[PDB]
């Protein structure tokens, strides 16, 4: 083997001579050390290394060894519950391995258990002809996730022999007969990082997921294969709306990266995510889930890796024919990676400094993401759904990051510090967000609900938008001038604020709204504008209808309270609307 | 100590000189043809960048300079009470005796302080006496009020050997002192370099108020003996009013104004005032208890920041006594005014606004050399700086 | 000469200092360099490439000369000896005594970086933590373990918030007292004295370990000190098991001094010329807090900076707010109107205080309370600003209350005064008689069960 | 000739290296690795250089493995009377499922300046059947006269009303309309499209829609 010579050390980046039978994107191990880092860029025999670890007491003249292989990921059972660091090293083995409640750094850790035993259920016939992701067999590998072994990419050819057994992700369970010979197949596949997994064809995302977060799901829906950003100011909520969407949606598996961000938050996560059990099913939301960790003061370049970590094993099981989400929190540490290792380079920056590569990185991770025909002859259908929190300096979406996410995302959730610093969560502006599936999600809501609930959402926008008016004329010539009827349009739009756009995680039940509930407190908030408006023309006065709905309006403002097997208390209340109004009107 | 160096670039105050590499940074030198004093800022392989203090026409490449082995310094000892300086300290109304000139020249090399006037110095310190830094031998009356105190330097220690009251000029040796290195003469003046603040033993509270005399100050912003003030305030609202004020009828000891990219005028109307106005009490005039440093707004750009440090190690001086001390710095905004355009001549990475990054911690650095003390010496007396400064914002 | 020494200094510009022919180098290696009069200066190896290698010098490089300085090379990280003797000790910004104590022999040496905690080797920062102020206990709970800085500005009082912290804490179980750590990074004699004074009055001092950097010293040496700090914090808490608040001011001196090296290396700037790197070198200081399962101590950090021209948007307050886990702001607004200590609960923020509060550990009110307070606040000030462009008259009847609201709530809630020590049940019931100005049907954020058995 | 030299990609723009003969507003063909061909145009060329805009967009493109084909004409549309009837897309391409158009010639999209000395003066009355406009602000043949409007505001409506009854009074079956949508809604694109076909308009129309979903530079060349 070859052995290079450090040349030069700038925190992250190491520069080695003698590398000339290295490649790039060739992983390596780095100084006396042996840290573990990427090649990045080739020159002659001269490699620049992006190190994943601290560099701190390495210096030139020290060795450096290729591995000859690609950044990459274990993709098998044994992944599902695991929290990894960047560089898909398992933690909690990290710290048994090391004895330690601190990370080292040189230590190679193989990411899952080589050693552990799973049963095999073969499913498919000897003799049968098999390609890239064909399904031999399953393993049940937690409660809620049958794990299915699929032919890797590059294999073609006829099952010689299986049989079901209690085996590791090591032993052969499977000879295929290829053109080029028998070959041997084993539970787990390895995938360099830097590389799409291939599909057979690309789908338009068009299946709203049920975040459950109402005015997400209501008026900036994403679909399962979309992509959304929430930009937002620190404090705004950006976390914690990933954490509900990572907590509720209905896709099959989560893959949370924590990309630069506090220790804290992730081991809120690994701790609580066991405890999150339905009680009749028995199954924690772990069961479901994968986390990379690479907090904010663990090495910066392996913010990157934890990118790439992330999307691949979301890609695996997408292949599997399961629906997945990927939250990365946050994109701008990404960037702020990228934008250390290009001035180490000594490459021309662009726009406050970052490289003018930028906006392809972003494209090429987002391309990624999406509703797809996974290959194989089953031509089963996965999706990716990316939610990525971009954290611009002061608030400002004017900066690279934002607007280059901006740029190829469909649904913009800009967070508002206004809102958060009224405790208005989550702070979300609904008049500047937007949702590009809005008109799709309505039409297929129509058809699934078989109710009319795309003129909902436009009625509950449209009356948003003219508080917005409203209010302007307010501060222009007073709250006096308003007629019965602007002020009734003001009461409704506050309804829709404080009733159902204003959402606390933190309650047992606020933290979590079915489809179908939904729909129920959307129609009493506008059973009351609309049974209040046919009052006013009737000749009653606004005055006079206030003062003769509390209590209704307390059931509204509380719907949020009731309890998903008790829907029928929220329906109910259109049934006392009408009739108190009635009363009133009737004097 | 034979290098000479070679001009390569002149753009304004800032000059640099390759072949200097037997120099040190902050070393003063002698620029060009004529001279010019300037200070070396910077060090690239043999190439120094140099901050001139003086005028730069006329100057070109190929031109050789000297460096003089010391940094920018000045001298303290009898003859510096009532003198106005220039931002580096030479004497203004020598340089026009000298010169002959009523104009600023150039290239012009004077001693601060009369090294030929004869002073009576009275020793109050016993041979066999063992001394460190600060400790007094003996005193000069420079003023009827004043007491010009000879303290032992900084860096000595040691046995008081030979002692003696008489008539001397400031640098004949007036005590001998035995130290660990060997024998050492001490004269009544010392040098200190004006960017090292002079050490104390320690900082104490800054609690006793100052009267200015100012109804508004005292009242419901008044400043302590050791505090500093800043006076912030667009042209013509009467921040430099305010420090002739405070510089008049203070109830300080001493008082040194340093007049820092501002009026000429400004300047005149103190040496021509102060020796008017005569203390009722002990008969002296303010200008027997004021020390001027001039470096008007069209003098020379760097010396601005020379006429801060000059003034701010005069006051520590005579801090160091056991006085009182205040210095009005009129104004600040164009010392840092000074930094910004030398920060952009060495084409540096701007900090705020294109001042240089290092902004902050030079005005925090200089603030910090103000204060209530106790002063090196076994006695541990005390004495204090009031820093009163304008600011001029856009 | 143990070390050999080099004469081949090549460059000299503030800070930097460039060193050709060196052998052996490493990066982040500590430095020294021997002057002529026999001054020892120290530094960091920045980086190193072939026999050249770049260095920032803490004491700075005036009368550095290229035939007269030698640099030496120790082989090694800056390191902190540390030992249980440092307690009741004061030294200065590299961790040197500073107070004409004895000598102290360190048990180890530690390099000041650290290392980074195992995310899934943290216990979850959840023990209230009483410091006794309301807007602090009740709205913006601490726990031990977390990071929750004070943003203030010029002229604020933000030394007396963070001594009364210091003073009043305490966790309501048996637990020890706090081990206090106190870093001071390019601070004034003044404001350094007033801490000083405080610990000594209280004796505190006696279980205080303080790393003084003033605004005489250095500003490099500013890099240096909070990792001198939160290293002895470390070794206190994970190694000896005490419980330790760090104190670190002022933030924006330590920033500025990086700016300062940054700007010398000629670094491509990030906004306002601060380098790129400020927002993950601000969190290798901030992220060393917390609590370790199996471990006794924990590290409990409250920096304190001041917001430059008081904007919340400088990348100063702006990248420390995300990395800490809220912020604690003080206004001049509400310090002009004597409002003690004059916290703005609006934009103030813990993002801890859910595990820690409620049932079983402050009291069930908690929660709701607190929501309910911060919105009828936020209404109110909203109805203040519309009487002061509108007038006292084109207020409604209930925006009229909720300003008087918003006015008693600064008055007699916030405003307490830097010597007072409300324990959490007298702030939770004066939160109570605030809310009973408002009818009973505003407050949405309260459910019926608490309503029946708190309100008044 | 097809260059594998593209050296970097900043959002819609696209670097070429290694270029030779490339002019100012050339018209290239970027091959993907997918094999999509996406179109662009030369914004700057200098030495062996090119800079590019492409109006698709470059997500999704892998430089290293795409090349840049320089057609040596600007971009052009192919012109017809057949155009009359059909829906295009931003870029000029149909969008009804029809037939592509066999164009009688291909015009340089940015046109040319009309000689001032050749122009005739906007004469004749055009009828909107709008009186607010016919009557207070009369449309003459030949005038540019725009809609000044708001978002929420109904100019939709008043799009489609224009293109639906605008008519000369003088001339018989000489009058068409070319609409073209810019960054517009789904729905606004339904609406407009729905409209022209219910009426018959659209038999005496061309249309080129481009819609807020679609790659936004396509809007530079949408209007010419
Ligand atoms: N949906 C919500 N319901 C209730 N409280 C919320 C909600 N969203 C945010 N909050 C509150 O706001 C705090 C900050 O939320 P968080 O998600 O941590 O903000 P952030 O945008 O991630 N800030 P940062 O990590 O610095 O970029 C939380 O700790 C809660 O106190
Ligand atoms: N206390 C005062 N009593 C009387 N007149 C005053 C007073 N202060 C200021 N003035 C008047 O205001 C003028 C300007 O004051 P001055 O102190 O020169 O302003 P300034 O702030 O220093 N402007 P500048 O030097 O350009 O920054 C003086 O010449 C007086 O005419
Ligand atoms: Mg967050
Ligand atoms: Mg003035």
């Amino acid at each position: 083997m070859q052995i290079g010579k450090i040349i030069k050390v700038s925190g992250p980046l190491v520069m080695a001579e003698n590398m000339s039978e290295a490649s790039i994107q060739d992983m390596c191990l780095v100084g006396d050390l042996g840290v573990i880092g990427e090649i990045i860029e080739m020159r002659q025999d001269v490699a620049s290394i992006q190190v994943y670890e601290e560099t701190s007491g390495i210096g030139p003249g020290e060795p450096v060894r290729s591995t000859g292989e690609a950044l990459s990921v274990e993709l098998g059972p044994g992944i599902i519950s695991q929290m990894f660091d960047g560089i898909q090293r398992p933690l909690d083995t990290f710290m048994e391995v090391t004895q330690s409640n601190f990370l080292g750094r040189g230590v190679q850790l193989p990411a899952l258990d080589h050693e552990k035993q799973w049963w095999f259920e073969a499913t498919i016939e000897e003799g049968t002809e098999v390609s890239a992701g064909d399904i031999i067999g399953y393993v049940d590998e937690t409660k809620i996730i049958q794990h299915k072994i699929m032919v890797p990419n590059g294999i073609k050819g006829t099952v010689q022999k299986i049989e079901s057994g209690s085996f590791t992700i090591d032993d052969p369970i499977c000879v295929i007969e290829t053109e080029q010979g028998l070959k041997e197949l084993t539970m787990m596949q390895k995938w360099p990082v830097r590389r799409g997994r291939p599909i057979k064809q690309k789908l338009n995302p068009d299946v709203p997921m049920i975040t459950g977060q109402r005015v997400i799901d209501t008026f900036f829906p994403v679909t399962k294969g979309g992509a959304a950003a929430v930009p937002g100011p620190f404090g705004a909520g950006k976390t914690v709306v990933q954490h509900q969407i990572a907590k509720w949606s209905d896709v099959d598996l989560v893959v949370y990266v924590g990309c630069g961000e506090r220790g804290n938050e992730m081991t809120d996560v690994v701790n609580e995510f066991p405890e999150l059990i339905d009680p009749n099913t028995g199954e924690s939301l772990m069961e479901r889930t994968v986390l990379i960790a690479n907090t904010s003061n663990m090495p910066v370049a392996a913010r990157e890796a934890s990118i790439y970590t992330g999307i691949t094993i979301a890609e695996y099981f997408r292949d599997m024919g399961y629906d997945v989400a990927i939250m990365a929190d946050s994109t701008s540490r990404w960037a702020e990676a990228l934008r250390e290792m290009s001035g180490r380079l000594e490459e021309m920056p662009g726009d406050e400094g970052y490289p003018a590569y930028l906006g392809s990185r972003l494209a090429e991770y987002y391309e990624r993401s999406g509703r797809v025909i996974a290959l194989g002859s089953d031509q089963r259908e996965g999706s990716i759904t990316a939610i990525s929190a971009v954290s611009p300096s002061g608030g400002d979406i004017s900066e690279p990051v934002t607007q280059n996410t901006l740029r190829v995302v469909k649904v913009f959730w800009g967070l508002d510090s206004s809102l958060a610093q009224k405790r208005h969560f989550p702070s979300i502006n609904w008049i500047q967000s937007y949702s590009l599936y809005s008109t799709e999600v309505g039409r297929y809501m129509d058809q699934i609900l078989q109710q009319d609930w795309s003129d909902m959402v436009t009625e509950g926008m449209r009356i948003l938008q003219e508080e917005e008016q409203l209010n302007e004329i307010v501060r222009l010539v007073g709250i006096d001038s308003l007629s019965d009827n602007d002020r009734l349009t003001l009461e409704v739009a506050k309804s829709i604020r404080e009733d159902y756009l204003q959402q606390n995680a933190f309650d047992d039940v606020d933290t979590f709204t079915s489809r179908e509930k939904q729909f129920n407190m959307l129609k009493v908030i506008l059973t009351f504008g609309k049974e209040a408006r046919k009052a006013l023309s009737l000749g009653a006065y606004f005055n006079e209808i206030m003062e003769g709905t509390v209590a209704v309006r307390e059931r509204i403002s509380r719907s949020k309270y009731i309890p998903e097997e008790e829907l029928a208390k929220i329906s109910s209340i259109n049934e006392e609307i009408k009739e108190t109004i009635q009363l009133i009107v009737s004097e | 100590g034979m290098q000479i160096g070679k001009i390569i670039k002149v753009s304004g105050p800032l000059v640099m000189a390759e072949n200097m590499s037997e120099a040190s940074i902050q070393d003063m030198c002698l620029v060009g043809d004529l001279g010019v004093i300037g200070e070396i800022i910077e060090m690239r392989q043999d190439v120094a960048s140099i901050q001139v203090y003086e005028e730069t026409s006329g100057i070109g490449p190929g031109e050789p300079v000297r460096s003089t082995g010391e940094a920018l310094s000045v001298e303290l000892g009898p003859g510096i009470i009532s003198q106005m300086f220039d931002g580096i300290q030479r004497p203004l109304d020598t340089f026009m005796e000298v010169t002959q000139s009523n104009f600023l020249g150039r290239g012009v090399q004077l001693p601060a302080l009369d090294h030929e006037k004869q002073w009576w110095f009275e020793a109050t310190i016993e041979e066999g006496t063992e001394v460190s830094a600060g400790d007094i031998i003996g005193y000069v009356d420079e003023t009827k009020i004043i007491q010009h105190k000879i303290m032992v330097p900084n860096g000595i220690k040691g046995t008081v050997q030979k002692i003696e009251s008489g008539s001397f000029t400031i640098d004949d040796p007036i005590c001998v002192i035995e130290t660990e290195q060997g024998l050492k003469e001490l004269t009544m003046m010392q040098k200190w370099p004006v960017r090292r603040g002079r050490p104390i033993k320690q900082k104490l509270n800054p609690d006793v108020p100052m009267i200015t005399g100012q109804r508004v100050i005292d009242t419901f912003f008044p400043v302590t003996k050791g505090g500093a003030a800043a006076v912030p305030g667009p042209f013509g609202a009467g921040k430099t009013v305010v420090q002739h004020q405070i510089a008049k009828w203070s109830d300080v000891d001493l008082v040194v104004y340093v007049g820092c990219g501002e009026r000429g005028n400004e300047m005149t109307d103190v040496v021509n005032e102060f020796p008017e106005l005569i203390d009722p009490n002990t008969g002296e005039s303010l200008m027997e208890r004021t020390v001027l440093i001039a470096n008007t707004s069209n003098m020379p750009v760097a010396a601005r920041e020379a006429s801060i440090y000059t003034g701010i190690t005069i006051a520590e001086y005579f801090r160091d006594m056991g006085y009182d001390v205040a210095i009005m710095a009129d104004s600040t905004s164009r010392w840092a005014e000074a930094l910004r355009e030398m920060s952009g001549r060495l084409e540096e990475m701007p900090g705020d606004e294109g001042y240089p990054a290092y902004l902050g911690s030079r005005l925090a650095e200089y603030y910090e050399r103000s204060g209530r003390v106790i002063a090196l010496g076994s006695d541990q007396r005390e004495g204090s700086i009031t820093a009163i400064s304008a600011v001029s914002p856009s | 000469g143990m070390i050999k020494e080099y004469r081949t200094i090549k460059e000299v510009v503030g800070p930097l200092m460039a060193v050709e022919k060196v052998s052996g180098v490493k990066y982040e290696e500590l430095i020294e360099v021997r002057m002529q009069n026999g001054e020892i200066r120290r530094g960091q190896v920045l980086e190193v490439q072939e026999d050249k290698a770049m260095v920032q010098i803490f004491e700075g490089t005036s009368g550095i000369n290229y035939k007269n300085s030698s640099v030496r090379f120790l082989g090694h990280p800056l390191q902190l000896g540390v030992s249980e003797d440092m307690i009741g000790r004061v030294f200065d910004g590299l961790g040197r005594p500073k107070d004409n104590g004895p000598e102290i022999l360190p048990e180890k040496y530690l390099d000041i970086n650290g290392e980074v905690i195992n995310p899934i080797a943290r216990d979850y920062p959840d023990e209230f933590i009483q410091t006794g102020i309301s807007a602090i206990d009740h709205l913006n709970t601490l726990v031990r373990g977390q990071k929750l800085p004070v943003f203030s500005g010029s002229g604020l009082p933000h030394k007396e918030l963070a001594a009364q912290i210091a003073r009043q804490a305490t966790v309501l179980d048996s637990s020890d007292d706090f081990a206090v750590v106190f870093a001071a990074i390019g601070i004034t004699f003044e404001e350094a004295e007033f801490f000083m004074e405080d610990f000594r009055q209280t004796g505190a001092i006696d279980r205080s370990v303080m790393f003084m950097n003033l605004a005489n010293d250095p500003a490099i040496e500013r890099i240096a000190t909070p990792r001198m700090a939160l290293t002895a914090a470390e070794y206190l808490a994970y190694e000896k098991g005490m419980h330790v608040l760090v104190i670190m001011t002022d933030m924006t001196n330590y920033a500025e001094a990086l700016r300062e090296i940054s700007a010398a290396r000629r670094e491509v700037p990030g906004r306002r010329g601060y380098p790129g790197y400020l927002y993950t070198n601000l969190a290798t200081l901030f992220e060393r807090a917390g609590r370790i399962r199996g471990l006794k101590g924990s590290v409990t950090q409250i920096p304190i900076l001041t917001m430059p021209e008081d904007d919340k948007t400088h990348p100063i307050p702006d990248l420390t707010g995300y990395i800490t886990e809220g912020q604690i702001i003080l206004t001049r607004e509400l310090y002009k109107s004597g409002i003690q200590p004059p916290i703005d609960v609006l934009p103030s923020l813990s993002r801890l205080k859910d595990k820690g509060t409620g049932a079983g550990k402050t009291r069930e009110d908690h929660a709701a309370t607190m929501n309910q307070l911060f919105a009828a606040y936020a209404q109110g000030k909203q109805a203040k600003e519309l009487a002061v462009v509108l007038g006292e008259s084109a207020l409604s009847d209930i925006d009229k209350i909720y300003a008087k609201f918003a006015e008693r709530f600064e008055n007699e809630y916030v405003n307490q005064g830097f010597y007072t020590n409300r324990t959490i049940t007298e702030t939770l019931d004066l939160g109570w008689e605030l809310l009973a100005m408002l009818p009973r049907t505003e407050l949405k954020r309260i459910k019926d069960d608490l309503l029946d058995k708190y309100l008044p």
